[PDB]
């Protein structure tokens, strides 16, 4: 039972504001776990000053 | 001439063999996958010519 | 930055329970309770039988002089037992029994890491009066769906003819819910609660699940957390 | 010609994958295009997927 973890995280910048960065390992459903909480919290609760 | 059924079988080796008892029909219930065999067969064609 | 923790974790049957974690700020309930049933559901620790050696029987096709139950039927109806060990990754339990009536899975032998926590399942019934079965039941540990194609790579001599396996069903969560519902702490401006109503085989116990699933969670964002 | 015939019976059993055909009574019919985990299944509040 032991949990397969990722490698490679080639992170591709656009300029200066937004990349896209990418991850190659993920298991079964696991890119949805992510990319979804992430997802979540960035759009959320995060520090701003506006 | 006549064609055997015999478990001789030139170039297979002692893995190939396994599945097969002494007569040559593999025996009942043994699982097999692409490429075991089922009964070993054998003809005669004569003088190769190399 | 207000943090969870657990609270009272209801049980109600021995196959499922309500558990429950009471400090959510805004919108997290929903955050949690979607990502936790991913990984309830998906990857978690499961006992389930193997390999099977039966007594006069060379494959899952035939039939035994003796029992009503196909071959084929009773390594499911294996698919579908219950069971929990401790120490032991793979233990192999000796069933026996003969005689008139239903063979339930109270009749094993027990080993110290045998836990049977369903002995009506039933494996199969006895239609004469003497007629014996003996099968030797190899039962391991693993994680998630393996079926029994999959499995026949290895292979590596397993001559034993009689040795028949079966599709590896390794998960004891069977229905995993999540209702958020706002929880008011006494002073707070707004904060919700997080009811996860999960389902189980009985061979796995609340508290330890919840506190796996999180571990492989923050586990994965290792990674992301540097680059 | 033929001085003995064997014949080898074996029993194959097929689950379901993609691009097997089905349909319902009502002349819908369908070929599975993806496999899908439970975990992306819809659910309705009580959790059962579909």
């Amino acid at each position: 039972t032991e949990f397969l973890k990722p490698r490679l995280v080639d992170i591709e910048q656009v300029s200066s504001t937004h990349a896209k960065v990418t991850l190659e390992p993920l298991e079964r459903g696991f890119g949805h776990t992510l990319g979804n909480a992430l997802r979540r919290i960035l759009l959320s609760s995060m520090p701003g000053c506006a | 001439g006549p064609e055997e059924i015999t478990a001789d079988i030139p170039n297979v080796g002692e893995a190939a063999l396994s599945k097969l008892d002494e007569s040559g029909i593999v025996y009942i219930g043994a699982e097999v996958t692409g490429g075991d065999i089922l009964v070993g067969k054998v003809t005669p064609k004569g003088e190769t010519q190399l | 930055f207000l943090k969870p923790r657990l609270v009272d974790i209801e049980q109600v049957s021995s196959t499922h329970a309500k558990v429950t974690l009471e400090p959510l700020e805004r919108g997290f309930g929903h955050t949690l309770g979607n990502a936790l049933r991913r990984i309830l559901l998906s990857s978690m620790p499961g006992c389930a039988v193997t390999e099977v050696e039966i007594d006069g029987v060379l494959h899952e096709y035939s039939t035994k002089e003796g029992v009503q139950e196909d071959i084929l039927e009773i390594l499911l109806n294996l698919k579908g037992l219950a069971v929990r060990v401790q120490g032991k990754d793979e233990v192999i339990l000796t069933l026996n029994k003969s005689g008139i009536g239903p063979v339930t899975a109270a009749d094993i032998t027990h080993d110290g890491d045998v836990e049977i926590v369903k002995p009506q399942h039933v494996i199969c019934h006895l239609t004469d009066e003497n007629a014996s079965i003996s099968m030797r039941i190899k039962v391991q540990r693993g994680r998630g769906y393996v079926p029994a194609s999959t499995r026949i790579h290895s292979e590596e001599d397993e001559r034993p003819i009689g040795r028949l396996l079966v599709d590896a069903c390794y998960s004891p969560v069977e229905r995993i819910a999540y209702n958020v519902e706002a929880a008011r702490v006494e002073q707070r401006t707004d904060l919700d609660k997080l009811v996860i109503e999960m389902e189980t085989n009985g061979t796995i116990d609340p508290e330890e699940a919840i506190r796996r699933a999180a571990t492989i969670l923050a586990e994965q964002l290792e990674a992301f957390v540097d680059l | 010609g033929v001085l003995k015939i064997v014949k080898v019976y074996l029993a194959v059993k097929r689950r379901i994958q993609p691009g097997d055909k089905m349909a319902g009574r009502h002349g819908n019919k369908g070929v599975i295009s993806k496999i899908n985990p439970i975990e992306d299944m819809p659910y309705d509040e009580n959790g059962t997927p579909v």
